[PDB]
């Protein structure tokens, strides 16, 4: 099927009240054979995270291409960047070569440093634009999370209530899929500091 | 087969500066007089339009163009040297963060990329520099408004109130005399008229004096009634009658 | 200040010519003395080439092309080891692609503009090499005198070199007799031998330094050297 | 000055006519091709009493059955290593035999002289046509031993006995009566060293000169310092027996 | 034409050297004075400005002195526009290093690489180099702090106290006898302010003509901290150092 | 050194010597013309000189048809006149290829000026000092005239001319444009407008001409044509009946 | 200063043969230049004249002529024939900081 | 020096550089070649100066006829005249490739003027120093255009070059009053030998040879013919019939 | 780009490019070296007087090609490092092809081979770089010394040195130092080297740097303390009148 789906794993992201919840798993491997228990999909530069889902050729290697233009933005502007602004560089990079495009849909989640409005972003492997006020996910198991937060998430929830919603939905979504599992790390995006909390799930 | 001349421009004279740049300021002193000021309530870009024939209509001539809706620009000296820059700037800005990001880079680093090409014209073999100096204002994100002067070398000049062109030394001191914490939009117009117009002579009308304001957004300039995520094209230019109306206020 | 109208290739002289060609015309006299003509059915090329030492031998200017054609160049040959070899490639290129006899018109037409491109396009020197090319076709033998100025013409015979004007003018009276006599190539070669005696007012006739070429209908192109010219000395 | 395309009043290039001055500034060498073998030799002289003549090569080898030498700057001597040596192997790559010395010289001269102001297809970027006088000698499978030379002007001529270098004016004058058709290999070994004695400004030494030969069987063979010193002692014994 | 007006200034001149390098020193002499100082707790970097007026606005304040990395800075002496080409060019080569080994690059790698850029113009291409001199300041886990200074000719030498611009030999003389192996941030600034007062013809020293950005070791933590001081903070430096004018 | 007679560098006077010689004499052709604008149309008149009996009058023209709605007025050297004409006609078709509308005056005049301004950057390639005037009738804005100067100067012109007498006709037209306070001619019937422009032309000259001695054309709405020999002669005869 | 371009329009081969160029003095030459200037000069017996000779940059007899006069006028203000040590280094700086300037060419 | 002789990329006060003026003297020093434009077609003329008996008549032809429907002839320098022939005949082959139609005379004239104007813009490109005379028959009618070495070309009912260019055209105006449209062009062929004979008075040195290559609107209708046999000697004897001595 | 040539051939053989390429060494610092039995010693100096830097933080003449081959020379700075990186890639090119380390003989040819295209082909000007090349051969302890001229001329040497007044300094080693009888102990090559270094730089031993090339991938850089040990021995028997 998808060559980038040989590894597996997904990145879940949501939007709360003055808070943003985003999480992924630690699973990395080839087909049904896992390799890395320490692998982390979420990357962070600035005030906004970056999730990535797909083949490590387009995950870890292209990560130097993201920070290539990001650091140039940092060494020149010497300021922050809105999630909508950095998302255009993502989409434009995929449509430069239509025959050779990269197969990793990123996930972008952060809180505005100017107006203070939480916003989430990130696209699929082709670069199709999907932006909502609830949740934006990607990957093969992202089909599950489309209906999970519909019966779970509620408008204007506290960061602690939002933490329990994204955690419980991600742990059960990984047990149902062979491409996700082996621990789940959750990051709580606030205006300034970010809190990291490790979680325990079903091993096998 | 074209461009067989690989040699650079005039080398170092027994001076310490470049002779191509020194003679470039001659056209600036013999060119139109331009100025600019940042009042934080608005940015007024005013200049003069030289008409040497009565049959020449100044409606076609626009010395202040729009690269981006929040950034105004004005030049001095040779007219067509700026026209080619506009054609090049809009193409380079198209390959700039306009395509990369959802917004163009701020005036500070956007002009530096454009002015970098002007310095490349002073170096690479077979190209020749210009004789013009550009005053480029603009509106940034965090820093609000901005004003910058551009020599033919292309070094950015973060000024507040400056003036170039013919009689720039006499017109620059007048801008240094009138200053305070924060000015206004209309005050910058009246100060420019008491400076630009009274410095030169022979053109008393508004067709030969081009003035534009920045920071005023009219609802008719958006073109759509949809959700206004952004204010709009803060750049605004007075018409032929509105410029003469500013003269009756002094 | 002659550096302006001479050293520059693209400049024009007040007379309407290029002074670089004037020096190329002098290179003909500075080189070896050659004699050639066209008798139609038979053709004779007698080229005398001096050496640099008594123990030294000259280098061959004549380059063989095909059986029915040949070429003998006069003056010097700085670029001829390339051009004439490239022309020799065009000799077989016309035969193996266009199947052409390669007459004296197109053979001198391309070379006329080829040396002009050096003056037209900056970045190269003019060739300035005299070429005498003869060829045979259904219309008979034809001679091509190629000057550094791109001269395209046809002569019954010509002699260019140092003090070679004596052999050029003196043979004009008997020129009609030489062309009307065919079938005896020996007497036609001996006609060029008398031209060598008229062209040398200092030394005598050599043996190894003498080069004689011949081409015709049944007889292919060949170069006479050593014992081959013993009967013509 | 002005454009390189400027000719002489006789229609020749300046760099070609002026290429003879760089040859006199080099080393004096006289090649000779006899009925038995082909005598090769050069002059190392000395630039200092501490100079070592072991690692310096003023006589190269293009192929086994042929030989080469140099008089001039050593820069252009390596240009034929990628050209003349390549063309000799290219001949073995196609026709797999020994290339004729008559054809090899003209084939090298095609790769030897290429220059000008500029050209797209061919490389004219070379400024000076030649800074060195290269000798071309060997054995032909048909005719026999042939002694040729690569001139700094780019042309080529058949040389029974050739003398190059600064002393080529006085050496070649007497070389006319010295060279004969009956000259053998052994008779030509003491003849070259006798001529170089009047040329060389210092005492004849194994480190001040280098000689070699071209054999139709063993091929190009250099003379070792122990063997070169033997020819030096034979010269001193021969000159004393002339009177 | 295309020849007589081409004197080939990039090749060997009859003086035995390059005119483009010699005459560029005068352009450096007219350039602002930038005195780098490498102290024990950091690297002190100061610079001047061109024609400071009353209405001249200082916000970014970086003209002849930039910052390549949090651990690595850069300073230029010459025409600002000529340097701006190689200011972000070294960063591109630096970001390519991040793409390569994914770590921090030592300064010594990018010193010689940029030297061949201007030298390549004289070597071939028929172009001309830049008359701007470069000053490199960076950090290392082996050599500790690193302060280097380049020149348009391509020379690079380590300097703990370096001075360029006008009065090059005059400013380095006062810093040579006043040098000390142990100097803190406050000790190196007081020695630089007294030197810059004698470099120009102006009256004493003010905060408007002083371009100053330095680096220290840590701020809240103990490593990896650098900040470009705003001109409002530069005025407070004169009060802390005890030197008003 | 310092002279612009070959290369192009900035003079100490702040003005290029090439720009001088381009602006100095554009009258070396020794010809005059005029351009005016009507209400819905545009009338242009150019003098014509035929100094031979063998010249075909239909071949010689200073007004070339660019687009269907676009005329052109050119004064200068004949070989360099068609250099901008063949380029403008090639660039006029590029507008439909990129867009598929009719070339507006604000584009064709800008493209040729920007192309001429590049010649200021290029020192090797020669610019053109030929007078370029692009006349046409726009649909929305009506008549428009933009004169492209060799230095890149182009702006709105209500009227323009050539030769040293350009300022003489300007004086007569300025008084008529000052009282009426209109840039163009509000009078209809372009047939009588052609005779109106000839009256101002006679004052500068003072003589009459024949049908083939005057190049006259009229730019109408969505059409541009060239008056034939019979159409020109009819107006020169009819003007005498009125005044 | 530099007769290079000037030279072979005049000198000719053998009418005038001389070439003399300014040479950087060594440790021995600098002692004879500075030591003999002090033959008639008087100064503090506790100061050595060879102290500044070890490390110095291109100071010829012309540079010393001012360092003797500049340091002399400062001591003469107090009407004393001897010059102190502070005037020795003070006179060397202003001479080295004015006429003496290198090309900033290192290594090579 | 003045710059006009070395460089054609500068501007002359008279509009024509001295380098272009030198091309006029090169054309006037060649052989006189006239042209005929009448109602029945377009007739050319060419002469070959005989330097010696070694030259062979009826061999060298300076008239270059593009296909059968367009003739052309040059003067002055041989290579500069034949350089345009290869380009003129190449564009005619490219014309029939795209449009599959014969090329008219006015479409043929613009391709020639474009090469002259482009070579005068580049200083490194040597311009054309020869004059071009071309004509023929197209779907419309007879047209004759002469390309000057400066590049200016327009409608011509007659052509001349070499010695007495404006003097040879004086006989062409005499036929205008006699024949308004030119009428029969066959008699003009005999008049062509008489016009060339007018230049033989001052220029007489050695034997002369005349060649005529023409094209007609009526007889040929676009084809190509050549004057030979009785028509060759009939026109020559007509020029000598007026003046026998 | 540039189609023409940046050099012009001389009528008498006196070439402007050859002129000032040799004086570039005369303007720069001297590079002193001497061969030996099992090793080779290469000394140097520094033009700068006031030294605020360290020998390790700022490299000057220190460059390496093979593991046991250390190549030190002074013709220039920027143009000198260009030929070094090309030689290191060429040294790897033999490891990518021949799999064996290249001899010093070709290492001199490659440096002059790039300089060959400069003097011959146009579009690029030659350098003033003159390299003194040293080092060993695989499984060979015998050193080599080759003086590379900017015109592409090289020769074998022993005590040869290039720099300021190096022709006179070399004359001191033309007699006392015997090429036929090279010294044995490694420190014996330093005793004759330090005596030759005091004829140019004289005082300011901080500028004096000595790099000893040893086999089995070993490089010893002498300090200022070990150099002063041989300075005292110079004035012992020289000042005494016999």
């Amino acid at each position: 099927s998808d060559p980038s789906s040989i590894n597996g794993g997904i990145v879940v992201a949501m939007t709360g009240k003055d808070c943003v919840a985003i999480a992924c798993d630690l699973r990395l491997g080839s087909q049904s054979l896992g390799v890395s228990n320490k692998f982390e999909k979420i990357f962070h530069y600035g005030h906004v995270f970056l999730g990535i889902t797909g083949l490590a050729t387009d995950v870890t290697t292209l990560n130097e291409m993201f920070r290539y233009k990001t650091n140039l933005y940092k060494l020149k502007e010497e300021r922050a960047i809105e999630p909508e602004t950095f998302t255009q560089l993502v989409s434009s990079s995929l449509y430069e070569r239509r025959f050779g495009p990269y197969f990793v849909g990123p996930v972008v989640a952060g809180i505005n440093s100017k107006s203070g409005k939480p916003f989430i972003a990130g696209f699929d492997l082709i670069g199709c634009i999907d932006e909502a006020k609830d949740f934006i996910v990607s990957g093969t198991a992202s089909d599950q999370l489309f209906g999970m937060c519909e019966s779970l998430y509620e408008p204007n929830l506290e960061p602690e209530d939002l933490f329990e919603t994204i955690s419980q939905a991600l742990l059960n979504a990984a047990d149902r899929d062979a491409l996700s599992g082996w621990g789940a790390v959750v990051y709580i995006i606030k205006k300034d500091e970010v809190v990291k909390r490790y979680l325990k799930m079903r091993q096998d | 087969m074209t461009d067989r001349y690989s040699f650079s421009l005039t080398t170092f004279s027994p001076s310490g500066k470049l002779g191509q740049i020194d003679y470039a300021l001659t056209a600036v002193k013999q060119g139109v007089t331009s100025l600019g000021i940042k009042a934080t309530n608005g940015v007024v870009i005013a200049t003069e339009k030289k008409s040497s024939s009565p049959l020449a209509m100044s409606e076609t001539l626009s010395k202040v163009s729009l690269l981006t809706p929040d950034i105004g620009a004005v030049y001095s000296g040779m007219g067509p040297d700026y026209r080619v820059l506009v054609d090049k700037s809009r193409k380079v800005a198209h390959t700039s963060y306009k395509r990369i990001y959802g917004e163009y880079p701020p005036t500070k680093l956007l002009v530096s990329e454009v002015a970098k090409i002007m310095q490349e014209a002073t170096q690479s073999g077979g190209v020749r520099p210009f004789g013009v100096s550009l005053l480029i204002a603009g509106h940034d994100e965090f820093n609000g408004f901005s004003l910058y002067q551009v020599d033919p070398s292309g070094s950015y000049f973060p000024w507040k109130a400056t003036a170039i062109g013919k009689g720039s030394v006499a017109a620059k001191t007048f801008l240094e005399k009138r200053w305070n914490d924060e000015l206004e939009l209309e005050d910058a117009i009246h100060i420019a008229l008491l400076t630009l117009k009274e410095s030169v002579e022979g053109e008393f009308n508004g067709d030969t004096i081009e003035l534009a304001i920045i920071g005023d957004e009219n609802p008719d300039l958006l073109g759509y009634t949809g959700i206004p995520t952004d204010k709009g094209p803060r750049f605004r230019k007075l018409t032929s009658q509105e410029i003469n109306d500013r003269l009756e206020a002094l | 200040f002659r550096n302006n109208y001479d050293g520059d290739t693209v400049t024009f002289s007040p007379t309407g010519r290029l002074f670089q060609v004037e020096y190329a015309l002098e290179a003909i006299k500075q080189g070896s003395v050659t004699v050639g003509l066209r008798s139609n059915t038979h053709a004779v090329l007698v080229a005398l080439k001096r050496n640099a030492d008594e123990l030294s031998s000259y280098q061959k200017k004549i380059i063989k092309c095909d059986e029915h054609m040949g070429l003998s160049l006069a003056g010097l040959a700085p670029d001829a080891r390339v051009l004439s070899n490239y022309l020799r490639q065009q000799c077989n290129y016309s035969s193996l692609v266009f199947n052409r006899k390669l007459a004296v018109e197109r053979a001198g037409h391309l070379l006329c503009d080829k040396a002009q491109k050096n003056t037209q396009s900056y970045g190269g020197r003019p060739y300035g090499v005299g070429l005498l090319i003869i060829g045979y076709d259904k219309s008979g033998a034809h001679l091509l005198e190629f000057q550094p100025s791109g001269n395209v013409t046809e002569l019954y015979g010509t002699a260019i070199g140092a003090r070679s004007q004596g052999a050029k003018t003196y043979l004009e009276r008997t020129l009609d007799t030489f062309i009307k006599i065919d079938g005896n190539p020996d007497e036609l070669i001996k006609a060029g031998v008398e031209a060598i005696s008229q062209s040398l007012r200092d030394e005598s006739l050599t043996v190894d330094n003498l080069s004689i070429a011949i081409v015709g209908k049944d007889t292919p192109f060949t170069i006479y050297d050593g014992e081959a010219v013993a009967k013509y000395i | 000055d002005r454009g390189v395309s400027t000719f002489s009043p006789e229609g020749r290039l300046f760099q070609v006519e002026y290429s003879l001055e760089a040859i006199k500034l080099g080393s004096t060498a006289i090649g000779i091709a006899t009925k038995e073998g082909v005598v090769l030799g050069v002059e190392k002289r000395a630039t200092s009493p501490l100079l070592e003549s072991d690692s310096i090569e003023k006589i190269v080898e293009i192929d086994r059955h042929i030989g080469c030498a140099m008089s001039g700057l050593t820069a252009d001597a390596r240009s034929m290593i990628e050209h003349a040596r390549t063309a000799a192997v290219t001949h073995n790559l196609y026709y797999d035999e020994d290339i004729n010395v008559e054809s090899l010289t003209q084939s090298v001269c095609d790769l030897a002289l290429r220059f000008g102001e500029g050209a797209s297809g061919e490389e004219r970027l070379m400024s000076r046509p030649f800074g060195v006088a290269l000798l071309i000698a060997g054995h032909d499978a048909d005719d026999g031993y042939q002694l040729f030379h690569a001139e700094p002007s780019g042309t080529f001529y058949r040389y029974n006995a050739k003398a190059i270098g600064s002393g080529s004016e006085g050496a070649q004058a007497e070389l006319l009566n010295e060279w004969h058709s009956s000259l053998t290999l052994k008779e030509a070994e003491l003849l070259v060293l006798k001529i170089l004695k009047q040329v060389m400004e210092e005492k004849l030494d194994e480190n001040n000169a280098q000689l070699s030969c071209i054999t139709k069987q063993d091929g190009f063979k250099i003379y070792d310092n122990e063997k070169t010193a033997e020819l030096i002692k034979e010269l001193k014994e021969k000159e004393a027996a002339e009177s | 034409g295309s020849r007589r007006y081409d004197s080939r200034t990039t090749i060997f001149s009859p003086e035995g050297r390059l005119y483009q390098v010699e005459y560029a020193l005068e352009s450096i002499s007219h350039a602002g004075t930038a005195i780098g100082i490498m102290a024990s707790d950091g690297i002190v970097l100061a610079a001047e400005r061109k024609v400071t007026s009353t209405l001249l606005e200082q916000d970014t304040s970086t003209e002849k002195l930039y910052k390549l990395n949090d651990k690595i800075a850069v300073a230029v002496a010459g025409l600002t526009a000529d340097a701006e080409i190689l200011i972000n060019t070294a960063r591109i080569h630096a970001q390519n290093y991040l793409k390569t080994y994914n770590e921090d690059i030592p300064v010594e790698i990018l010193v010689r690489r940029l030297s061949d850029i201007k030298q390549g113009y004289t070597q071939h291409g028929g172009l001309r180099p830049f008359g701007v001199s470069f000053i490199y300041a960076g950090y290392d886990d082996r050599y500790g702090y690193q302060l280097y200074t380049s020149n348009p000719s391509g020379n690079y030498t380590g300097w703990k106290a370096i001075s360029v611009g006008a009065n090059t030999s005059a400013a380095q003389t006062l810093l040579q006898m006043d040098y000390k192996d142990d100097m803190k941030v406050d000790d190196a600034i007081e020695l630089a302010l007294k030197t810059l007062s004698k470099t120009t013809d102006s009256s004493a020293l003010t905060y408007d003509r002083l371009e100053f950005a330095t680096i220290r070791k840590g701020a809240n933590d103990g490593e990896v901290y650098q900040k470009i001081f705003k001109p409002q903070e530069i005025k407070d430096i004169l009060v802390k150092t005890g030197i008003t004018k | 050194a310092g002279y612009d007679r070959h290369i192009t560098i900035f003079s100490p006077e702040g003005r290029l010597y090439q720009v001088e010689y381009a602006f100095k004499a554009t009258n070396q052709t020794n010809i005059n013309s005029l351009a005016v604008r009507g209400k819905d149309c545009t009338v242009v008149i150019s003098q014509k000189k035929v100094p031979d009996k063998l010249l075909d009058p239909t071949t010689v023209s200073y007004i070339f048809c660019i687009s269907r709605t676009i005329g052109m007025v050119v004064n200068g050297p004949i070989p360099d006149a068609r250099n901008a004409a063949l380029r403008a006609k090639a660039e006029a078709a590029e507008f439909r290829y990129k867009y598929g509308y009719d070339m507006p005056c604000d584009v064709l005049a800008k493209r040729m000026a920007n192309l001429s301004q590049i010649y200021t950057q290029r020192a090797y390639m020669r610019p053109l000092g030929v007078i370029l005037t692009f006349v046409s009738v726009d649909e929305e804005l009506g008549p428009s005239i933009y004169k492209t100067d060799p230095a890149g100067y182009y702006v709105g012109y209500k009227a323009t001319a050539t030769g040293p007498k350009q300022q003489e006709i300007t004086t007569n037209l300025e008084n008529h444009f000052k009282k009426s306070k209109i840039d163009h001619i509000n009078e209809e019937s372009w047939e009588k407008v052609v005779e109106f422009a000839i009256t101002h032309m006679i004052d500068a000259l003072g003589t009459e001409f024949s049908k083939n001695d005057l190049e006259v054309g009229v730019a109408t709405k969505d059409k541009f044509f060239t008056l034939s020999a019979e159409n020109i002669e009819e107006r020169l005869v009819a003007i005498a009946e009125q005044d | 200063n530099k007769i290079e371009t000037l030279d072979p329009a005049l000198i000719r081969p053998g009418r005038i043969d001389r070439k003399i160029l300014f040479e950087n003095p060594d440790l021995s030459t600098k002692k004879k230049i500075l030591g003999i200037h002090t033959s008639k000069m008087n100064l503090s017996e506790d100061v050595n004249l060879e102290t500044l000779v070890t490390t110095k940059d291109d100071l010829s007899g012309a540079d010393i002529q001012a360092m003797c006069t500049e340091a002399g006028l400062l001591a003469l203000r107090e009407r004393r024939m001897q010059v102190t040590a502070e005037d020795f280094k003070q006179a060397k700086e202003r001479v080295m900081k004015n006429k003496v300037e290198e090309n900033l060419e290192g290594l090579y | 020096g003045t710059g006009y002789d070395l460089s054609n990329s500068v501007f002359s006060p008279d509009g024509r550089n001295f380098q272009v003026e030198y091309a006029v003297k090169a054309v006037e020093n060649g052989t006189t070649s006239i042209g005929i434009k009448c109602n029945d077609g377009v007739v050319f003329a060419v002469e070959k100066l005989i330097t010696s008996k070694l030259l062979v008549p009826q061999k060298n032809v300076k008239i270059q006829v593009v296909d059968r429907h367009i003739g052309c002839v040059y003067s002055g320098l041989i290579p500069d005249g034949r350089h345009l022939v290869n380009r003129g005949r190449e564009e005619a082959a490219s014309f029939k490739k795209l449009y599959k139609t014969p090329i008219p005379i006015p479409a043929f004239a613009d391709r020639l003027g474009q090469y002259v104007q482009a070579h005068t813009l580049y200083n490194s490109v040597r311009p054309f120093g020869v004059s071009t005379i071309f004509g023929g028959v197209d779907k419309n009618g007879a047209h004759l255009y002469m390309l000057e070495p400066s590049g200016s070309y327009w409608g011509y009912k007659g052509a001349a070059t070499g010695k007495g260019r404006q003097s040879a055209k004086a006989e062409l105006e005499k036929l205008v009053d006699h024949h308004p449209e030119g009428l029969s062009a066959r008699e003009a062929v005999k008049q062509a030998a008489k016009i060339i004979y007018l230049a033989h008075e001052d220029n007489k040195e050695k034997d002369f040879e005349l060649e005529i290559s023409w094209c007609s609107l009526s007889e040929t209708n676009g084809l190509h013919k050549f004057v030979k046999g009785d028509l060759l000697q009939e026109a020559i004897d007509f020029a000598q019939k007026e003046i026998n001595g | 780009g540039y189609d023409r040539a940046l050099s012009i051939f001389s009528p008498d053989g006196h070439i402007f490019q050859v002129e000032y390429a040799l004086e570039a060494v005369k303007r720069g610092t001297c590079a002193v070296g001497v061969k030996g039995k099992n090793c080779v010693v290469l000394g140097c100096e520094r033009r700068s007087t006031l030294k605020l830097q360290d020998t390790r933080i700022t490299p000057s003449k220190v460059s390496k090609i093979d593991s046991h081959v250390v190549l030190s020379f002074s013709g220039l700075n920027a143009d000198s490092r260009i030929l070094i990186e090309k030689a290191r890639v060429e040294a790897q090119s033999h490891r990518l092809t021949l799999e064996d380390p290249v001899t010093v003989e070709y290492l001199t040819r490659y440096v002059a081979g790039v300089q060959q295209r400069y003097t011959q082909s146009g579009g690029v000007r030659p350098f003033g770089v003159s390299t003194l090349i040293a080092g060993f051969d695989p499984r060979d302890d015998e050193p080599k010394l080759y003086q590379t001229e900017p015109s592409g001329i090289y020769s074998s040497w022993s005590a040869q040195t290039i720099g300021r007044n190096s022709k006179t300094v070399r004359e001191f080693l033309e007699k006392n130092y015997d090429r036929k009888e090279p010294p044995a102990t490694v420190e014996e090559c330093v005793k004759l080297t330090v005596r030759s270094l005091l004829e140019v730089v004289q005082t300011g031993a901080k500028n004096i740097e000595i790099t000893v090339v040893k086999p089995d991938s070993d490089i010893v850089a002498l300090s200022s303390e070990e150099i002063n040990q041989y300075v005292t021995q110079i004035e012992q028997e020289k000042q005494e009148q016999q």
